[PDB]
């Protein structure tokens, strides 16, 4: 036989949302009498967008039976009408058995884990409760954004734990860690087709991310990931934006800008685009050929930003190919018209790698 | 790195 819904417990309910931030609460609710029960930050409550507080239960011994008697009767709390479920990227916090820390981000920090089912190795990208609040409500854009995608050259999503908090993205684990370190540690010993294929790698990621109108907005070495079989991923989409007409232009208060990674278009006037990306890419393949120097290592960021815009670019590293080099300094052209598309740079780069 | 703007 079969346990009725109703007599579940509600961490069990398909309509329990528990630790759901209020922008995902408002998305999700769209028809008349659609509803969900959360938690507040011992407080339930019952979201219809109007939000109702709920030994016995009321507006019975549970929840659940609440929820049933009412959606049953349709007695007025507005009537309820549809639950909502969860979406199936939703993950209960017990699935997961965090590790130890891996990194932070301006969000905090970052621990692996395992997925307690079948020991997957997974990332853990937490948020911080006493960030400010319109940047907590940016928290869950990775996995808004990644929620979308499947490529081999782009970190997968595996989950979102949203039941409780501390609230977490949980992602694959790229286990040879940050592209950065990868290159200032094993440089020395890197063949230039293995450096040719893993900036290929990022190419074939970005010109997947173009092609989903997707803008990265801080490209470097620091946020691709190494594979222990050296194929690179592209990470951190903590800044990304989704834009079907391609620009994203820049809302209000301040930014965290990585200026030497940053277009001047997008520097001074707040205008990103797959263009801008371009040129991010460009500093990425001179950290790459440079096997991980510091761009500009004799100037402050306001100092590359005039230098910059005089003219100046980085210099072409010893031994890097020149059809590499002409690559970089088409992807920093000052138009971002004149620089080329990722699909362009993607074949280039194959078509280099191919007469290695 | 980064620079608040």
């Amino acid at each position: 036989s079969m346990i009725p819904e109703v007599q579940k417990p509600l961490h069990e309910q398909l309509w329990y949302h528990g630790a759901i931030p209020r922008a995902e609460v408002a998305e999700l609710l769209v028809h008349s009498g659609d509803f969900l029960v959360r938690e507040s930050q011992q407080e339930y409550v019952l979201s219809v967008p109007r939000h109702f507080i709920i030994n016995l239960y009321r507006l019975f011994p549970s929840i659940p039976l609440l929820i049933d008697h009412l959606l049953s009767t349709q007695q007025p709390l507005v009537v309820l009408h549809r639950a909502v479920p969860k979406d199936k990227w939703v993950l209960n916090h017990e699935d997961l058995v965090l590790g130890e820390q891996i990194g932070r981000g301006n969000f905090g920090e970052v621990f692996s884990g395992r997925l307690r089912a079948d020991n997957t190795l997974v990332a853990v990208k937490s948020c911080r409760e006493t960030l400010p609040p319109d940047l907590k409500a940016k928290f869950l854009q990775e996995a808004r954004i990644l929620k979308q995608y499947s490529h081999p050259n782009i970190v997968r999503l595996i989950g979102v734990c949203t039941q409780k908090q501390p609230i977490y993205i949980v992602m694959e684990l790229v286990q040879g860690g940050d592209f950065l370190t990868f290159l200032r540690t094993e440089g020395a010993r890197l063949r230039v087709k293995t450096l040719l294929q893993m900036v290929g790698d990022a190419a074939a990621g970005m010109e997947y991310l173009e092609s989903k109108c997707c803008i990265h907005r801080d490209l470097a070495a620091r946020n691709c990931l190494v594979t222990e079989k050296n194929v690179l991923k592209i990470s951190d989409f903590g800044m990304s934006r989704e834009e079907a007409d391609g620009v994203y232009a820049a809302s209000g208060g301040l930014r965290q800008v990585p200026v030497k990674w940053t277009a001047p278009e997008a520097l001074n006037y707040g205008r990103y685009s797959s263009e801008s990306d371009v040129w991010s890419f460009g500093i990425l393949l001179w950290e790459t050929f440079s096997l991980g120097a510091s761009p500009y290592p004799n100037l402050s960021n306001q100092q590359t930003r005039e230098f910059v815009e005089k003219g100046g670019r980085l210099p072409c590293p010893e031994l890097c190919p020149d059809a590499v080099f002409r690559l970089m300094e088409q992807c920093w052209a000052y138009e971002p018209g004149q620089r080329p598309s990722f699909s362009t740079i993607y074949q280039e780069l194959q078509s280099i790698r191919k007469r290695h | 790195i980064y620079e608040s703007l």
